[PDB]
C-alpha cells in the first residue's frame, strides 16, 4: 500500500509540475507582451509590475 | 517616472489644448461684445444710441 501511494503521488506531482511549467510559459508570454506594450507607451508602469509579480 | 501612460498623457494634453481653444473662443467673443474700432480716423455720429 505504501509503495502504491508513493508511486501515485510521484505521478501526480510530475503531472502538476508539467502544468505549473505551462503556466510559467503563459505568464512569461504575458510579461513580454506587456513589456512590448510598455516601451511605446500604451501601458504604464503599473500593469507591467502586476504582470511581473 | 511613467506612473501614467504616454497615451493617457497625450489624451489629457489634447483635452487641455482643446479646452484652452474653447475658452479663447469665449475670450474673443467677450472681445466682440465691446466694439473695437477697426481703423483710425474721424468718427461720425452714432446711428443708434445707448439702450437701442
Amino acid at each position: 500500500a505504501s509503495v502504491a501511494t508513493a508511486y501515485l503521488t510521484l505521478k501526480a506531482d510530475q503531472a502538476q509540475l508539467q502544468l505549473t511549467k505551462d503556466t510559467l510559459g503563459t505568464y512569461q508570454k504575458s510579461f513580454d507582451l506587456t513589456q512590448r506594450s510598455y516601451d511605446v507607451g500604451v501601458a504604464s508602469a503599473l500593469d507591467l509590475r502586476q504582470a511581473q509579480t | 517616472d511613467q506612473a501614467v501612460s504616454k497615451q493617457q498623457y497625450a489624451d489629457a494634453n489634447a483635452a487641455y489644448l482643446q479646452s484652452k481653444a474653447a475658452v479663447e473662443q469665449a475670450r474673443i467673443n467677450l472681445r466682440y461684445t465691446k466694439v473695437l474700432s477697426p481703423i483710425s480716423g474721424r468718427i461720425g455720429r452714432s446711428a443708434v444710441t445707448e439702450g437701442a
